[PDB]
């Protein structure tokens, strides 16, 4: 469920998160609903090792 | 629909298939062991001193005569119903033992002897045991279920009857028990807990010395004396076969009762409560939680009746004065008195479980009655205050073991078979009681100083050899069971043998009345009260299978 | 607030029933070793008066001890408070609907240093996919509360602790009983002492489900539910040392935790058709259940600083305990049903399960239960139409049967533990397998082994509850007048029963049975009325009454002999109700010598004393003389629900009365006696001070004696009293903006209200207690007084 | 010859709040976005566990701390954070040209 | 509104993983937005042998 991930790897575009941003931000969203669309997927796999 | 409905299954326990396995079956002779620690409670210790408050050696105490009124009921023989909390308990309970040596028995009798050697020596243990449970429960009710099937299915129990066997025959079915033992224990046992031979011949004398005091019609008056009976006494009573045990009196009286001399050579058998034992508080004696004295908070139960200390009393050569010791009060400066009250009795003045900073006083620090019950404590089963041995759990208990037969009963129960068969060897039971009466004498240490302290005047000297009557003789030896056994819960069961309760007890009641003021309504009923009625609740569940006690109405 | 309040003796009265008690028994009251002493005489006639009555200041020699007039019941309730909230909101498309709340509640009771609250949010939601044709949903919950609850007993240790007992003591202490005073402790310190063995509970409680409709009335569908909750406490064990009340000095601490995690999943086949005149559903499928539990608990002794912060296991330097275990079943289920409507005037219904459980063998897994119920629209059938007065009624019946397996998950096994002995007891009997078998007294390890807890059945199938029932639904004065009347027979066979060992067979020797039967018939009536008036009233009454009998038909021996379920184990309750009782039959008082020596033979009975009834008439009074003088069942209970809307305002009261029902009062043994308890010296009633004596003929209160000589505290119609009662469970008034005025602030619904529960209680003069629907030493019921608000937008 | 079985359980538990607050200005050929908010955190961490000795049967659902012999220990901890914070941002072009 | 299942066997023998899923989220805007509530809710299950 993954919309985009930021990766900050700046510290004056990071500095704004925290103190403790100082390893650098792995910023994480998640999806939401379009506007007039009620799409529906369904993945499937299977693998061997 | 099916997988699904069998995959949980019980979790931390073994099933009663599983049980019968041999590597469990150690496990099931300890746990028969460790229900007598672990199945009495604070009104049923195995001890059955709560049910020897009906004797005239004690006083139930406690707050007053509610503090377990069943009990006041039972001290002064009136309102006892067969509906009594204490009865029924008392009964389920001996019946639970009975149980765990059963189970034990059900999966020895299964193991082969070539790899398992001691398969015999292990049965003997459990009927030992199964004996010990019986004997009780045939003291406490007469009229009592033998339940010795260990190969009996549960639905079977149902048919039992306290009524299978005659009263002879109910007595030697616990003979039987305690004879098996004796053939088949070892001389000596090196867990110290596991009953030796000598153990099991002294369980079974004890046996046939309450069978032979017969009562073989309807109600409990004595029929008549078996002599083939009290022959087995002396058999199992021999020197010999206390020798190859290295049974024997401790040179002073107070050892038995002293937890630094657990497991000596007078402790034939005993409940080995111990402590710092991975249990909660401890495998501690809670049976006589009630009997600390308030020094301790709680609860002053067990009190020494002052007839007992009066019994003390010795005349001026130092034997008991028989006709007249209940005259007058014990008195210190001027009363000659025998050394074994300071070890049954601790009385105003003098210490505490031999500690001169703990003395006893008319007190509420003391005793809890405002004088109802007196002001004496029970000193054999209670402690020093400083002991290892003594933790505060839900009530003070200590660790020091209950020893069941004390080799002192062995010779005296041996004088009395020998008494009561007039045979010759009467000065033999007198040889027996000097032993007892010479040994309590010179056990003065611990308090050798209470003349110079104190002022008491210690006087006890053996009885000359003569040519004894055999009814002096039973006056000799009843006096030397009063003062050996004082306090040890059996004096009611001894009248009781004897067929002299009605007369002791209720005399008892008008002499003590003076002094303890609850006996002012007591009332023993003989034909009646010599007995605990079998509980109105277990006869009601046989079916008519069970039959109530002589004296007691059709309920 | 707390209302109902036990009425219990204070300092002085404590005194004067004191005196009371000794002369009665005619001993001298001066020697309570309390510190009473009493300045009294005799009157003319001769029978004792007290003058004057002094009390010492302290209640020990060495002055720790205060004299007190504590009310202790006073001293552990409060005002309790209550807060709620709660928000929700809700959107509806063409294609999806999507709810979502929050809720906060928090209680704290009347009971001091006991709370309750509760945090809830829930999302639920569904998608309509395809043609409508495809459809995904959703419900889940989820849920975090968290209580202190009150100790075991404290009611019956505050009925129990006299005035005379301090809440402090001189140095500042908890207060306790010293002296003569007797064994009952401080219950102040107890719910203190209480007040951090607080548990948080998390339960998440939902489902998700898919649903097909290839075609015109053929649906699929499939739920998967999940319930799982997990519950984290840490019990504290404190010192006390309360007078002679002690503890020694034990310190533990208990961290606790447990989880239970149940799921389901079953498919759905159904399937519809109208046809001119038919109706019909078919619908078959199949579930699936499963719960598995666990629970733990690290036990550790000793702390050097005794708050809750330092009271972790780590951080003591005592003994340690390890405690838990878990357990589990699944179930299996294939089902059925089939509904069937002719015309819209006669319907036919059939239901058939094939019901499995892990928790019976598979020789008794499954079993298979049928239902049939039909009804009977009455007044569209034609010849009812000449009755303009009758709306709409409708009789039906039904036979069905249902399956129970509600039993231990361990109940077809035979059961060994090795129960080493590491739990806590009271007075020993821990049972444990554990034994010093060298005579070394301990200090390391022991052997053990284990002991039998229950014996197998290799047997036991399902339970089977087979219903008959009738009713009629009823409509008349086009829909003004509505409700509804039930009858019905109720049978439970094959019952399943922890089953009690015979005694000989010993320990652990229960085991589960199907051996027992037990019926329930009643009847049931709904009756409301509706209508407007023509001044602006809105009224509203719906109201209802039942009644119902149940008699066990059978029962295993030794559960009759138990008395398990019935008659105190002296008789069997079979043929009579659930929990029915036996006792002896009070017969009023002796109040003159002449009637004791004219009874039969009462051991322990003189003047003053309970008269027990001879039923046997052998004479003697005796274990022998019980009947049956207890029966749970209510003649009929009922309800009541006013509505009223006048002017924009709301009315509504409910009301809920059971009538003709027995208690057994234990509080009575406590207010009519002086020694109806095994211990001297406790706290009493306030009833007693008007006890019979020659002083004072006219009562039916007992003379007080200090000794229970006539064995008063046995079971008989003595404490059997009438609790009927009728409650005013409810009422509430409400007024609500006119629409006009908060639709301006954009608010379809503005509305303010006030309320109180269990604000009224009518009960029976012959009832001599507080509260008739709890009588003896629950958690009080309390009088709650509310204020409150709706908004919505 | 050892059996033993430990019984562990861990928690963590994590709650912020913040309160942004977002200007937006367009005027002429510029733009800017500043914002202030403050924020807040908790960290409750825990732990404890169990141990027991001596067990018979040797299998994963036998071997529950109730259904042994041996001596028992037991564990546990707990941890703790706090933050409070206050922030500031600012943008800026004037021209499409100078970020 | 999404789910999920990920059941991994390692290739050392006896090692495993598997993890169970789900989400929520949704967000309201009601008046002519000026008034925006939502929500983002995740629970997950996982149970590895290691």
């Amino acid at each position: 469920d993954i919309e985009s991930i930021q990766v900050l790897k700046d510290a004056a575009s990071a500095s704004i998160y925290g103190s403790r941003a100082a390893n650098g931000v792995i910023i994480i969203t998640t999806k939401q609903g379009k506007k007039g669309q009620i799409k529906i997927n369904f993945d499937a796999s299977v693998s061997a090792s | 629909c099916d997988d699904f409905l069998d995959r949980q299954v019980p979790q931390g326990i073994v099933t009663g298939d599983q049980i019968a396995s041999p590597e469990y079956v150690d496990n099931l002779v300890i746990s028969a062991y460790a229900i007598w620690a672990t199945g009495d409670d604070i009104n049923s210790s195995f001890s059955l001193w709560n049910y020897d408050v009906r004797s005239d050696d004690c006083y139930k105490g406690g707050s007053g005569t509610e503090d377990g009124g069943v009990f006041n009921a039972l001290e002064i023989s009136k309102g006892i119903n067969t509906t009594d909390w204490n009865i029924n308990d008392i009964w389920k309970r001996l019946y639970q033992c009975i149980t765990r040596a059963n189970t034990a028995l059900q999966s020895l009798d299964q193991m082969d002897e070539k790899t398992y050697p001691l398969k015999n020596q292990r049965i003997a243990e459990m009927r030992f045991l199964r004996g010990h449970a019986h004997f009780m429960l045939k003291q406490l009710f007469k009229k009592i279920v033998i339940v010795n099937d260990e190969n009996m299915e549960p639905d079977a129990y149902n048919e039992l009857s306290n009524t299978t066997y005659t009263n002879d025959e109910q007595w030697q079915k616990i003979a039987d028990d305690f004879q098996f033992a004796y053939d088949n224990l070892p001389e000596v046992q090196i867990e110290k807990g596991r009953p030796a031979q000598a153990a099991a011949a002294a369980y079974l004398a004890k046996t046939y010395l309450y069978k032979a005091y017969r009562q073989d019609g309807a109600d409990n008056a004595l029929t008549g004396i078996n002599e083939e009976d009290l022959k087995q006494v002396v058999k199992y009573t021999d020197p010999l076969i206390m020798a190859k045990g290295g049974y024997g009196l401790e040179t002073d009286y107070s050892m038995n009762f002293l937890p630094q001399y657990e497991n000596g050579a007078e402790s034939v058998w005993a409940i080995q409560y111990s402590i710092n034992d991975g249990t909660y508080n401890g495998n501690l004696n809670w049976g006589m939680g009630l009997t600390t004295p308030q020094i301790l908070g709680c609860c002053d139960f067990h009190k020494p009746s002052q007839n007992l200390v009066n019994a003390f009393k010795t005349d001026s050569q130092g034997k008991p004065l028989f006709s007249t010791y209940d005259n007058e009060n014990y008195e210190v400066a001027t009363d000659n008195v025998d050394p074994r009250l300071f070890h049954t009795v601790g009385m105003p003045g003098f210490p505490y479980k031999y500690n001169e900073g703990y003395i006893i006083q008319k007190n509420d620090d003391w005793s809890r009655s405002k004088g109802l019950y007196g002001y004496y404590v029970s000193l054999k089963e209670n402690v020093d205050p400083d002991c290892d041995c003594l933790k505060k759990g839900s009530y003070w208990a200590s660790s020091l073991n209950h020893i069941v037969i004390r080799y002192a009963d062995v010779l005296l129960m041996r004088a009395e078979a020998l008494i009561q068969l007039n045979d010759g060897r009467i000065t033999d039971a007198i040889s027996l009681i000097n032993e007892v009466r010479s040994r309590a004498a010179g056990s003065t240490m611990l308090i050798f100083n209470y003349k110079e302290d104190y002022g008491v005047n210690f006087k006890v000297t053996p009885y000359d050899l003569k040519a004894y009557a055999q009814d002096e003789a039973m006056k000799m030896l009843k006096w030397e069971r009063r003062v050996e056994f004082g306090m040890e819960s059996s004096r009611f069961f001894d009248l009781v043998r004897w067929g002299e309760a009605k007369d002791v007890i209720n005399a008892y009641y008008v002499t003590e009345a003076s002094r303890c003021s609850i006996y002012k309504n007591a009332g023993f009923t003989e034909n009646k009260n010599e007995y605990l009625p079998v509980p109105f609740e277990q006869i009601s569940a046989s079916n008519g299978n069970y039959t109530q006690n002589f004296g007691w109405a059709a309920a | 607030m707390y209302q109902s309040k036990m009425n219990v003796l204070n300092t002085e009265q404590y005194g004067r029933a004191m005196w009371q008690a000794y002369v009665n028994d005619g001993e001298n009251p001066n020697g309570n070793a309390l510190g009473y002493a009493y300045n009294w005489g005799y009157n003319a006639d001769g029978n004792p008066v007290l003058y004057g009555m002094t009390l010492s200041k302290y209640l020990d020699s060495k002055n720790t001890m205060p004299v007190a007039d504590t009310d202790w019941f006073d001293e552990i309730t409060r005002t309790g408070v209550i807060q709620q909230y709660n928000l929700s909101v809700s959107n509806g498309s063409e294609k999806g609907s999507s709810f979502f709340s929050l809720g906060y509640y928090k209680n704290l009771g009347v009971i001091k240093d006991t709370d309750f609250d509760r945090f809830s949010a829930r999302m639920n939601s569904d998608y309509k996919l395809i043609d409508d044709i495809l459809t995904i949903g959703q419900h889940f919950t989820l849920n975090r509360t968290s209580e202190v609850q009150a100790p075991g007993g404290i009611i019956e240790t505050a009925l129990d602790i006299p005035s005379a007992i301090p809440v402090y003591a001189s140095d500042g202490s908890w207060g306790g009983p010293v002296g003569g005073w007797p064994d009952r402790r401080n219950p102040r310190a107890v719910l203190e002492y209480n007040k951090d063995n607080r548990y948080t509970y998390w339960r998440m409680f939902g489902d998700a489900y898919v649903n097909l409709t290839p075609f015109k009335g053929f649906n699929l569908r499939s739920t998967f539910g999940l319930d799982y909750a997990n519950k984290q406490a840490r019990y504290f064990t404190y010192p006390y040392q309360e007078g002679t009340q002690t503890n020694n000095g034990k310190s533990a601490v208990e961290a606790k935790q447990e989880h239970w995690t149940k799921w389901m999943w079953n498919a759905i086949a159904t399937y519809q058709l109208e046809v001119g005149k038919h109706r019909g559903d078919v619908m078959i499928g199949m579930e699936l259940n499963r719960e598995d539990d666990s629970h733990f608990s690290g036990y550790k002794e000793d702390f050097s600083i005794l708050t809750p912060d330092y009271m972790w296991p780590d951080a003591g330097s005592g003994t340690a305990q390890a405690y838990g275990a878990g357990e589990g079943y699944s179930l299996v289920s294939f089902f059925g049903k089939m509904n069937y409507s002719y015309a819209d005037r006669y319907l036919l219904s059939l239901t058939l399960r094939r019901d499995g459980s892990s928790r019976f063998g598979k020789n008794h897994r499954y079993a298979t239960f049928p239902s049939v119920s039909l009804g009977w629209r009455i007044t569209q059938e034609n010849f009812m139409k000449e009755l303009t007065w009758l709306d709409d009624l409708k009789l039906r019946a039904s036979w069905g049967q249902t399956g129970n397996q509600e039993i231990s998950n361990l109940a077809r096994y035979t059961i060994y533990a090795p129960n080493y002995g590491t739990t806590d007891s009271f007075g020993g009997q821990s049972y444990g397998t554990a034994y010093d078998i060298t005579g070394s007294n301990g200090g390391g390890v022991l052997p053990s082994g284990f002991k039998r807890n229950q014996i197998g059945n290799d047997n036991i199938k399902w339970e089977t509850t087979t219903q008959t029932n009738v009713g009629i639904d009823f409509s008349l004065f086009k829909q003004s007048l509505y409700g509804s009347l039930e009858y019905y027979y109720k049978k439970a066979t094959d019952i399943l029963t922890e089953m009690a060992g015979v005694g000989v067979l010993g320990e652990g020797g229960s085991r589960w049975i199907n051996s027992g039967a037990m019926k329930n018939q009643g009847f049931e009536f709904n009756l409301g009325y509706r209508n407007k008036t023509a001044f602006g009233l809105t009224y509203d009454l719906n109201g209802n009454i039942s009644t119902y009998r149940n008699e066990i038909l059978e029962l295993p021996e030794t559960v009759a002999a138990n008395g398990k379920f019935g008659g105190n184990g002296v008789k069997s309750v079979v043929g009579h109700t659930y929990g029915a009782q036996v006792g002896y039959i009070a017969d009023g008082i002796f109040k003159s010598q002449d009637e004791v020596d004219n009874h039969a033979t009462q051991e322990g009975a003189a003047v003053g004393r309970i008269r027990y009834r001879d039923i046997d008439h052998n004479g003697v009074i005796d274990e022998r003389d019980q009947n049956w003088i207890y029966d749970p069942t209510p003649s009929f209970s009922y309800g009541l629900n006013i509505y009223l809307e006048y002017k924009n305002f709301d009315l509504t009261m409910f009301w809920q009365g059971v009538q003709g029902v027995d208690i057994i009062s234990d509080v009575k043994k406590k207010s009519d006696f002086w020694s109806a308890s095994n211990v001297g010296f406790l706290n009493k009633g306030t009833r007693l001070l008007n006890a019979w004596s020659p002083t004072n003929p006219n009562s039916d209160i007992p003379a007080l004696t200090r000794s229970d000589t006539n064995n008063e505290q046995r079971v008989s119609t003595y404490f059997v009293e009438n609790g009927s009662f009728l409650k005013l469970r409810n009422i509430q008034l409400g007024y609500t903006v006119p629409a006009v005025i908060s639709k301006k602030m954009r608010m379809d619904r503005l509305r303010f209200y006030c309320s109180a529960q269990n604000l009224l209680t009518i009960k029976s003069k012959n009832f001599t207690g507080e509260d008739p629907e709890n009588p003896n030493f629950s958690y009080p019921i309390p009088v709650n007084i509310t204020f409150g608000l709706n908004i919505g937008f």
